């Protein structure tokens, strides 16, 4: 109903615009690649395979721009719709009445789905400026993600 | 050492192996639980690449002064007469970041479906 977003459209168009780099009009995976390399990372050819699977709804192996668009747009649906993050954090909530137990929080984060070490994990509980005791809340997680 | 850790006491050291094996008795923990598991698998992939998201653009002008060195000092960049401000660099990575995001909640969709 309400009219599509121009102004976010806008920043979509100009990473579109500086990743066709063979100059195409069109992304493909070895441009992913080199996008990759252009920022330090050298990922594995089935990593930078996998890591499109997502985009095309007919499969056309090079990213045309409402698929690039929908990729990146994809993710604004998280930003402006806070559902998925916020029931995100829900579901390891151990009591149920929205604060979540400090120790709790390190074993799963760390241990479970993606991996990560310590170090990684002190950057979520400091930069955010956590409290040293068990009561921390999500929903300013929640609002750091989303209110910039 | 009179005191004991654990009081049924099973087995002196826990084995644990990665593999699922083909037979494994499912367990109670409180079996309602473990719809809470299957759930829980995607929204940890989700945080922890949310995480990794957002910190590569945490902060310019004061902070990330280590990535504003790096990325002065490499050779192919032009000097940027052009444009003072450098976003396009902030939406180059985490532009990519949200393809292992969106991949992560695929197959993490497939990790709590056990087929
Ligand atoms: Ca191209
Ligand atoms: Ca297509
Ligand atoms: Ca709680
Ligand atoms: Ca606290």
């Amino acid at each position: 109903a309400d009219q599509l977003t121009e102004e976010q459209i806008a920043e979509f168009k100009e990473a579109f615009s500086l990743f066709d780099k063979d100059g195409d009009g069109t992304i493909t995976t070895k441009e992913l690649g080199t996008v990759m390399r252009s920022l330090g990372q050298n990922p594995t050819e089935a990593e930078l395979q996998d890591m499109i699977n997502e985009v095309d709804a007919d499969g056309n192996g090079t990213i045309d721009f409402p698929e690039f668009l929908t990729m990146m747009a994809r993710k604004m649906k998280d930003t402006d719709s806070e559902e998925e993050i916020r029931e995100a954090f829900r579901v390891f909530d151990k009591d149920g009445n929205g604060y979540i137990s400090a120790a709790e929080l390190r074993h799963v984060m760390t241990n479970l789905g993606e991996k990560l070490t310590d170090e990684e994990v002190d950057e979520m509980i400091r930069e955010a400026d956590i409290d040293g005791d068990g009561q921390v809340n999500y929903e300013e997680f929640v609002q750091m993600m989303t209110a910039k | 050492m009179s005191y004991y850790h654990h009081h049924h006491h099973h087995d002196y050291d826990i084995p644990t192996t990665e593999n699922l094996y083909f037979q494994g008795a499912m367990g109670i923990l409180g079996s309602g639980q473990k719809h809470f598991e299957k759930r829980r698998n995607p929204a940890a992939g989700l945080i922890q690449s949310a995480w990794r998201f957002y910190a590569t653009n945490l902060s310019r002008t004061d902070l990330h002064s280590t990535w504003q060195y790096y990325e002065r000092t490499v050779t192919v960049p032009m000097y940027r007469g052009l444009e003072d401000l450098t976003p396009g660099l902030k939406v180059s990575i985490r532009a990519v970041c949200v393809m292992r995001f969106l991949v992560s909640k695929r197959k993490f969709k497939e990790s709590l479906r056990l087929d």
